[PDB]
RNA sequence: UGUAACGGGGCUAAACCAUGCACCGAAGCUGCGGCAGCGACGCUUAUGCGUUGUUGGGUAGGGGAGCGUUCUGUAAGCCUGUGAAGGUGUACUGUGAGGUAUGCUGGAGGUAUCAGAAGUGCGAAUGCUGACAUAAGUAACGAUAAAGCGGGUGAAAAGCCC
RNA sequence: CCCGGCGAGGGGAGUGAAAAAGAACCUGAAACCGUGUACGUACAAGCAGUGGGAGCAUGCUUAGGCGUGUGACUGCGUACC
């Protein structure tokens, strides 16, 4: 028996165009172009789930290095000082304590000074 | 009242008429009627007739009151084209489109 | 001769920006009859500067 | 009053009273949990570790929601090598409300 | 397809895509690459497979209790009014009546009745026995089927 | 949780003065580019112009080691048919002593709108005098 | 074509040779989840596993398990003017093909389940047909024999009539 | 009836259950061209996305948190067959 394939096409195109919804020019409107944009977007989305973790880790270290040199220590010594006193606090939090509770960040720099 | 009036299958193109439309928007009917009198385009005569329609249209049927009438939502929409075959040199044929436009106007207050 | 690959709605818009023809916004008023007309042109009935100069 | 603790292989800087999301646990939906994995307690006296953990620093929390996250789509695609691979993911979470810090 | 052999346009020269037919499947009108022919869809079933299946489905009706065995079952005259009423006393509805001694009276007045289907014991079927909810067999009919299948 | 990104409106900036008499160009221009960017501050963000305003004065008195007073060339094209103008570190100090520090900072800053924004911060002067006493700019070293 | 033979700034250390201790740095490795593929077995029995070890980049290609479409059977059953299909949105849900429920439009059909059969799924073939873009309101308006003014007609006249 | 050239076309009134069923007439997708509304956009370079992300425009229950749209600036990033 014959199968008209008109209902199903638009179903699977509309799925894709709805993902491209937002893109500039044809990349939004036109299926052929959108399909590529949607896939490349996926590739990048996958690729940057990895880079998200790196970028933030740089960004924290920068904050900590800045915050330490206010108190008079370079990051490399500050981390080695913390690790030598078996301190387990990660970068993410150190970058938060750097910004927020500077009285608490000061005491970490003393805690690290011992070693 | 919103009081619409329009010309469908208007024999001038969309882009040419849409150029005149620009001169009438948020504008007082009395002021807009004058402009189109002293604008020199074919589309001016075309769009005037539709506006001058819309005012009588508005005053007779529903709204009354000619003084307070501002042209709100005038817009031109590309209508059904008509394909004619202009022959070119060396035996090749070219489909020239005799384009048309739908001209709507909304005269409210 | 010929395009490499097609322009957009945007560019085509950008180009057409200047095609917007200006209005008159400068209608005269004839002194005697009070009719509106183009400056330095006669009126449609047949006046210019408050004097009939046409059949 | 705020404190720092590890749970889902990663730390969380939490205050007494507020809610926080963390990686899934094997606990009931409306049941308390006691973390003895505290790394820092900030107050007037900023208590810190010279060892693994403080000394007698407990964190009581109350489990609220046991939900699944937002969908994350995964498109592995090689160009000109006739290969694509669609895939999806909704990572689990546990949401907890902090009652007290000791 | 009803069309010319003629190459619509020559191979090269023109900028169009090389063709040699207006009957080719990739053109609107004329094609269908793999057009089906009238074909015999029926298949072989082994005697013993068929018999074994009828035995197997006819054995299951004893456990289901769909099979109703009866004595001298025959309507008085060719009238649906009697047959329709006599199923209420026996307390049935959607049936397959099977008889050895095929009475015409019983057949005539069961064409228009849809949930009833009358057969001869010779003409029992696989799908027929399975499809209908109840089944009605005469003691002669079961004697004939028993002896036929063996 | 998320990390604290800086928010322009809340950014309390500071003004500084830098005497460039007897300083090494690169060693100065680095230390400027660190500040202008705002990495010395603890609330640093790589998409926000957190860094401070600096007034470098006595730009003509800047020092350079070796033979770079003569040998350091400053090539720049004119965007024209074959116009490749050059200038030695002497000739640059004779003409425009501000340019020297400005280029050496501009090279060390990032490219892009934020990069150009954090250069506008820098204010270079040939003379010891400056006209920004209204800001009370603190002496930086 | 332009510095153009450190990637740039720039550097007398920010170059080099040697010793030491730091740190940064990958989808490597460990941490906490979640999935699948195998092979041992506690002895359960047709399987959860108390587990255990393990693997899981992939073209040609080989091998598994599925989604969906139209059609036929269960079906004179079941859902539908107290709103079907189609169109269009939204909110959930599944590892994926996809599903589920519902507001608008539409105004009459639809089809569970498990089977069966295919004209069964398209972005490319200078594919085929239709529609609509682009250049573009651009070139051109077909002979360099030439028009001008008045009056008429008519809504309107360089082009019609006198 | 009304505007209009005793036109084309339209608007009211009226038939009908419905006239965005009015002869192009069931449904009415897409490309394509429009009109309003929100944000962005005239010192900024490049497969135009993606990860971050202030601002701004907006809805909910609460007296504090969430969602949708836009996306300044910024790391990475040379389409598909
Ligand atoms: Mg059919
Ligand atoms: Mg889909
Ligand atoms: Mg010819
Ligand atoms: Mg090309
Ligand atoms: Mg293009
Ligand atoms: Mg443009
Ligand atoms: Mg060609
Ligand atoms: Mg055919
Ligand atoms: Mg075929
Ligand atoms: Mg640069
Ligand atoms: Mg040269
Ligand atoms: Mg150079
Ligand atoms: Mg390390
Ligand atoms: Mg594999
Ligand atoms: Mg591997
Ligand atoms: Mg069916
Ligand atoms: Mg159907
Ligand atoms: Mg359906
Ligand atoms: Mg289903
Ligand atoms: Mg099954
Ligand atoms: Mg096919
Ligand atoms: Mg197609
Ligand atoms: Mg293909
Ligand atoms: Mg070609
Ligand atoms: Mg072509
Ligand atoms: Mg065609
Ligand atoms: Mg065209
Ligand atoms: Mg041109
Ligand atoms: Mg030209
Ligand atoms: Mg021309
Ligand atoms: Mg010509
Ligand atoms: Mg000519
Ligand atoms: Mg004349
Ligand atoms: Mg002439
Ligand atoms: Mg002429
Ligand atoms: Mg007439
Ligand atoms: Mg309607
Ligand atoms: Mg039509
Ligand atoms: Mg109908
Ligand atoms: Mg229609
Ligand atoms: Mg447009
Ligand atoms: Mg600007
Ligand atoms: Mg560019
Ligand atoms: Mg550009
Ligand atoms: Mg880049």
């Amino acid at each position: 028996a014959r199968v008209k394939r008109g209902v199903i096409a638009r179903a699977r195109h509309k799925k894709i165009l709805k993902q491209a919804k937002g893109y500039y020019g044809a990349r939004s409107r036109v299926y052929r172009v959108a399909f590529q944009a949607v896939i490349k977007a996926g590739q990048y989305a996958y690729r940057d789930r990895r880079q998200r973790k790196r970028q933030f880790r740089q960004l924290w270290i920068a904050r900590i290095n800045a915050a330490a040199r206010q108190n008079g220590i370079s990051y490399s010594k500050f981390i080695n000082g913390l690790k030598k006193a078996s301190v387990e606090i990660d970068r993410k939090i150190l970058a938060d304590i750097a910004v927020f509770d500077k009285v608490a960040f000061t005491a970490l720099v003393e805690k690290a000074k011992a070693a | 009242m919103e009081t619409i009036a329009k010309h469908r299958h208007a024999r001038s193109s969309a882009q040419k008429v849409r150029l005149v439309a620009d001169l009438i928007r948020g504008k007082k009917v009395s002021q807009a009627l004058d402009i189109l009198t002293y604008t020199n385009k074919k589309a001016a005569v075309l769009v005037k007739k539709v506006l001058e329609s819309a005012i009588a249209n508005a005053e007779h049927n529903d709204g009354a009151d000619i003084d307070d009438l501002k042209v709100t939502k005038i817009f031109v929409d590309e209508g059904p084209s008509m394909k004619r075959i202009m022959p070119r040199a060396k035996g090749r044929a070219d489909r020239i489109l005799k384009r048309t436009s739908h001209i709507t106007v909304v005269v409210s207050d | 001769a010929v395009q490499q690959n097609k322009p957009t709605r945007s560019k085509r818009g950008m180009r057409r920006s200047h095609d917007a023809l200006t209005a008159v916004t400068s209608l005269s008023v004839d002194k005697t009859s009070g009719e509106k007309h183009l400056r330095h042109h006669i009126t449609a009935d047949g006046y210019y500067r408050g004097r009939k100069v046409i059949a | 009053m705020y404190a720092v603790f590890q749970s889902g292989g990663k730390q969380h800087r939490v205050s007494e009273g507020q809610t926080v999301r963390l990686e899934k646990l094997d606990i009931a939906t409306g049941e308390t949990v006691e973390f003895a994995e505290v790394l820092m307690i900030a107050n007037g006296e900023e208590v810190k570790i010279g060892v693994p953990f403080v000394d007698g620093g407990v964190i009581k929390a109350e489990v609220v929601a046991h939900g699944r996250g937002e969908k994350v789509k995964i498109v592995k695609f090689r160009r000109r090598k006739h290969y694509r691979k669609q895939q999806g993911h909704r990572q689990w979470f546990t949401d907890v409300k902090i009652t007290g810090i000791s | 397809v009803t069309g010319s052999g003629k190459k619509p346009w020559r191979q090269k020269g023109t900028g169009r895509a090389r063709s040699g037919s207006i009957k080719s499947p990739i053109w609107r009108s004329g094609g269908v690459t793999f057009a089906a022919r009238p074909q015999d869809h029926s298949q072989k079933v082994n005697k013993k497979m068929y018999r074994g299946a009828l035995k197997s489905i006819l054995s299951e009706l004893v456990r289901q209790d769909r099979l109703i065995v009866v004595e001298k079952f025959s309507v008085e005259a060719p009238k649906t009014k009697l047959l329709a009423q006599k199923l209420k006393d026996m307390a049935l509805e959607d049936v397959l009546i099977i008889t050895g001694e095929l009475d015409e009276n019983l057949f005539l007045a069961a064409r228009n009745l849809h949930k009833v289907d009358v057969r001869d014991a010779t003409g029992i079927d696989p799908v027929s026995l399975i499809a209908f909810d109840k089944v009605v067999m005469t003691a002669d009919a079961v004697k004939q089927v028993e002896e036929m299948l063996a | 949780m998320k990390t604290f990104t800086a928010k322009p409106e809340t950014v309390k900036r500071d003004w500084y003065v830098v005497d460039a008499t007897g300083k090494t160009l690169g060693r100065l221009a680095t230390e400027l580019a660190r500040r202008l960017r705002g990495k010395h501050k603890a609330e640093y963000t790589p998409h926000v112009d957190t860094g401070d305003y600096i007034i470098v004065l006595n730009a003509d008195k800047v020092a350079v080691t070796g033979n770079k007073r003569t040998d350091k060339v400053y090539y720049h094209h004119t965007g024209h048919i074959g116009g490749i103008k050059q200038a030695t570190f002497e000739e640059m100090i004779a003409r425009r002593p501000e340019r020297v520090i400005e280029i050496a900072v501009k090279g060390m800053l990032p490219k892009g709108p934020l990069g150009r924004a954090m250069f506008r911060k820098l204010k270079v002067y040939a003379g010891n005098e400056h006209n920004h006493a209204a800001q009370q700019p603190q002496v930086l070293d």
